């Protein structure tokens, strides 16, 4: 029986992007012209691009140009379609179709189709960070943690600037829920107050917050 | 540039009917039409091409006609595997164009929605996250329209909804809407409302709590 | 100035599927054999595939046989790299190479790399659900709320299987987070204890929760 | 199956310092053999392939020998620029195995580790996540071990570490690891402790709090 089966779907942010792939079984595609299509929450189905035998003609929906991009590999038989500076809209499951009939002719209707990958986009591209205290006669230690924010980078200084000898900001980590962590510290004489300024450009956040015991 | 209108967008029918779903070219597409069956999570299926050509293997009792810019496909005697999406496509050589597709849906006599609403419960409540549920059950037809009020206030981008498919019983629809908040921000307002609109309530209906 | 540029990255959780491309800029791909290689954590480089001019031999590190694919595009310049079955241990810094030199001869060095698309797989292919309660002479309602479980499918009954007049479970919803929602609601008489026995088979977690007033 | 064996894994030196790398191949690859450097987050660059072929550009203090299953990159007088990773590469016509790499790094004196520990913030705990930090400050060399202890119980797969490049003034590291929980899970135990292993503590360094 003849296949299709897309690979590749998941969660993006809009702004990203993400690639797809379409493999087949017990046909080969170099015969065929193949199609990208998608199905909207609304239940229609919109045209999204597709690409000619030998890579001739790659023809995309006026809504995908210049962000979309369809490949075709003959010889293991696979389709591809990259996704850039993606948007709610684009939000869909995608199929992979084949253009074909039972003999070939100049134009086909799509014959056989994968049973599509399901692609969200959410709305939020940016995050603007939530920030922590790490709460402190001699040498003593104190910072800010600076969680779930995105994409990178946040700035951190202290006292606006006034205090540089021994800030340490660590390079940020990249959590499992795909928002970033760093955390900023400094040392100080243990016997004045301090505060941390996180600066996140991507989201025009600003916070200023005040460490103390 | 050829646009494509398919017509009507929901038809309401029963098994035993005949029924008519047409599509519209704004320019002259010769034959160049297929018709393809959509069912819910599933992949299309090809029924009819070249305006009038039935797919090996598709059923007699689907069929299509036209030419020229006014097409139609005709189910003569629906059957219970029949209600489902149907989608019209002109293709040509390097692209398609597809129309906004058919939904076809059980008749059945109007029935307005039982509306309930539920607070996030205290266990939910504690872990840093409220979810507020609002039920639709049991309503037909399927268009509803539910908005969040948050002391009078329409919230947009923070609820999602999920409809059931037509019941098994009694040809109705069932829905839920979640509206999902933080902790915080949950704790700064008093009343959470969900007001429904369906074409079988007089007027809209609003169930709130505090 | 000769450039190489990946796409696609971003987090898996482990099992899942990922799909790399890498673009160019101001060189033509077909002369060239191009590869993946990785960086992982440690610090230390591992060749991940190579795909020689005209796609003749595709030659893949022993880690990932039957899991990645490479293919390659020479009209519009692109390679591609499909991860599949994906694993902790593919977690790492990803770059498309060009192997090439001054004069090409039959063994080359790698002689250009793009800057690398951060790949991260997490450990957790599964996790079972939470469930709350919604909680309820006439006609009324309740329900179990069974949230942020992966993969699907949840099953839910009542009563172990002894109520099901009425009980309404409605598809999932896929949160932003990546992670499933569903509730589950029946109609009861107003005028008895009802419990909601939330089944999540691929993480082995059975949940019972009573829904009361 | 040619196993490539680069050493030695971290080499200290200083600017001026003529230093070699070593890379053994388990059996003859003639002089098929490439080196690269690599700067933290940066791509690869090629600096030497057939053993001993300069790239053109790449300055002349680099250079590169051998033949057979032994091989050496040699820095003669090292710059700021230099310090870096540096990796061998045996290259076939379609296929290539690289060395496990060498960090060079600035040598200084030993310097143990100042070590602080951190609990949760109220107003992050209340939101329904408890993050606990501990701060390694300026030790030198990089290699420490830092095992976080739950009721005397050791960690695993819930703590993430971030390590500073070689500091500006002084040559030392830093490295912050933050151990993530739940409210509810964190809400379980009672001692929270850090301990940290390091060349330069007689024996391991213990910081904990309740
Ligand atoms: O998307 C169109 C079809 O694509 C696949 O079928 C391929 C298609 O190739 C076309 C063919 O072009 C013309 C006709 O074959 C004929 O009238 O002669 C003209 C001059 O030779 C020629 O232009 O070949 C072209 C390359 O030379 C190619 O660019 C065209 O797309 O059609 C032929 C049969 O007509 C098939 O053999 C090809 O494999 C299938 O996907 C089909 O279903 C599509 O309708
Ligand atoms: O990964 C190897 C190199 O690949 C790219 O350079 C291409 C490569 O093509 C090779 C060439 O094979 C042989 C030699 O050219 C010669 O000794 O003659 C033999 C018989 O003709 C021949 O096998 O062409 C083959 C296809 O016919 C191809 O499969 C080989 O890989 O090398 C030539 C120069 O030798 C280049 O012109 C090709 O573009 C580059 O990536 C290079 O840097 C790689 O080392």
């Amino acid at each position: 029986e003849v296949q299709l089966v897309e690979s590749g779907g998941g969660l993006v942010k809009a702004g990203g992007s993400l690639i797809l792939s379409c493999g087949v079984s017990n046909f080969r595609i170099s015969a065929h012209t193949m199609n990208w299509v998608r199905r909207v929450p609304g239940g229609g189905l919109e045209w999204v691009a597709s690409i000619s035998t030998s890579s001739t003609y790659r023809d995309y929906a006026d809504a995908v140009k210049g962000r979309f991009t369809v490949s075709r590999d003959d010889l293991e038989d696979f389709v591809y379609l990259q996704m850039h500076k993606m948007r709610v809209e684009d939000t869909a499951i995608y199929y992979c179709a084949r253009k074909g009939s039972d003999r070939l002719s100049d134009n086909d209707p799509f014959d056989a189709w994968g049973p599509g990958t399901v692609v969200t986009v959410s709305p939020a591209s940016t995050k603007g960070p939530s920030v922590f205290p790490l709460a402190p006669g001699g040498t003593a230690a104190l910072g800010c943690l600076v969680k779930d924010y995105f994409p990178e980078p946040v700035t951190v200084s202290w006292n606006s600037g006034a205090l540089t000898s021994g800030v340490h900001t660590f390079p940020a980590v990249l959590q499992s829920s795909g928002l970033y962590s760093l955390s900023s510290v400094v040392t100080v004489p243990s016997s004045q107050t301090y505060i941390c300024n996180v600066n996140h450009k991507p989201s025009n956040t600003k916070v200023d917050k005040k460490v103390e015991p | 540039d050829v646009v494509m209108t398919q017509s009507p967008s929901t038809l309401s029918a029963s098994v035993g009917d005949t029924i008519t779903i047409t599509c519209r070219a704004s320019q002259s597409i010769e034959t160049w039409l297929a018709w393809y069956q959509q069912k819910p999570g599933k992949a299309p299926k090809l029924l009819i091409y070249k305006a009038s050509t039935l797919k090996t293997g598709v059923p007699s009792r689907f069929s299509g006609s036209g030419s020229g810019t006014e097409f139609t496909l005709t189910i003569s005697g629906l059957q219970f595997d029949d209600f489902a999406t149907y989608h019209c496509q002109h293709y040509a050589g390097y692209s398609a164009t597809f129309g906004q597709g058919t939904r076809v849906e059980i008749k059945r006599t109007v029935a307005a929605p039982s509306v309930f609403i539920f607070p996030p419960s205290d266990e939910q409540l504690k872990s840093g996250t409220a979810s507020v549920v609002c039920l639709l059950n049991n309503f037909y037809p399927r268009e509803a329209k539910v908005q969040w009020k948050v002391d009078n206030a329409l919230q947009s981008g923070n609820s999602q909804e999920s409809v059931t498919e037509q019941d098994s019983k009694d040809s109705t629809y069932s829905l839920s809407s979640t509206l999902t908040l933080s902790k915080a921000d949950y704790e700064k307002h008093k009343v959470y409302a969900c007001e429904v609109t369906h074409q079988g309530l007089s007027s809209p209906v609003t169930k709130s709590f505090n």
